[PDB]
């Protein structure tokens, strides 16, 4: 009953039977805005279908010597879909999402990752390592896509705070004796009703190993992580030309 | 005696300001109401003549 879930939204369908409970982000569910909180005037655009299903974006790998990984929503659908499509026209966008995570394994293997959801994770750099120098991150590690990109210091999450303190944000885990994925459920997260999909990223999945993965000889050394996610709730407004950047 | 006529309905000794418009309360921006689409004609808030 607590195991197995399904998951419909869209044309799209998930099925999994070694799972746990779900997750929602800050105990409560997404929705559109209010007429009271809104201050723009033009009639949104609300499709309801074709952007709110599960889009996959990638599939990872998970050696003995991994580090983590982190993606910016909603950066990973600016170049997918109807979705996509849209938030070029558009200015001004508002949403939810569900994501789902997964890693499979035999009764064999043992690992533990960490799957959390943090707002406004900005990365900072080393300051060249001796401190003085003024640096700053490029615009493939701000905004590096679909194909998500690897952490180097996981320890401080690359922003000088530690991962021991990623609980307090909704997170699950993935211990391979117990299950094989994770699912969570996040409203819209800022001060402001509408905010821009290109510029501004709202926030950060995360999926960093604690404990390593381990096996024997003679099995299945290829263990994938694959990313999977939905829109809910989609709003736009501001129509005009595409805007690639 | 004012017993003329041109005296009795003369405008003369008028110490009232016609004024055409009168205030009104604003604490507050106005409410934008919803619309929706108009396909008809005569109907032109467009064209203005300043």
């Amino acid at each position: 009953s607590d195991r197995v879930a399904q998951l419909t939204i869209g044309n799209s369908t998930i099925t999994t039977q070694e799972a746990a409970n779900i997750i929602v982000g800050y105990g409560e569910w997404p929705s559109y805005c209010s007429d009271s909180d809104a201050t723009a005037v033009d009639k949104p655009t609300r499709p309801d279908v074709s952007v709110n299903r599960f889009y996959t974006l990638d599939t990872k790998l998970w050696e003995k010597s991994s580090k983590g990984w982190y993606w910016k929503f909603p950066d990973v659908l600016t170049e997918t879909g109807v979705f996509g499509q849209n938030a070029q026209f558009h200015y001004l966008y508002r949403s939810g999402f569900c994501i789902h995570v997964q890693c499979n394994a035999s009764k064999f293997h043992q690992g533990a990752l960490l799957v959390a959801v943090l707002p406004e994770y900005v990365i900072g750099t080393v300051a060249g390592g001796t401190g003085t120098e003024d640096t700053h991150p490029p615009y493939k590690q701000t905004q590096p896509g679909a194909d998500g990109f690897e952490l180097q210091h996981p320890y401080v999450l690359d922003a000088g705070i530690p991962i021991s303190q990623l609980t307090v944000c909704p997170h699950q885990w993935i211990n391979l004796r117990t299950n094989n994925c994770a699912t969570i459920i996040v409203p819209y997260i800022n001060a402001l009703p509408f905010d821009s999909a290109l510029n501004h990223c709202n926030f950060g999945l995360l999926v960093v190993p604690i404990s390593p993965l381990d096996y024997d000889q003679g099995a299945t050394p290829v263990i994938p992580i694959t990313i999977t996610l939905a829109p809910m709730c989609s709003e736009f407004a501001g129509l005009r030309q595409a805007v690639t950047q | 005696g004012d017993r003329v006529a041109d005296v009795i309905e003369s405008s003369i000794g008028d110490s009232v300001s016609r004024a055409l418009t009168h205030a009104l309360p604003a604490p507050t921006g106005q409410n934008t109401q919803v619309s929706s689409h108009r396909l008809d004609t005569g109907k032109v808030p467009a064209l203005q003549a300043a």
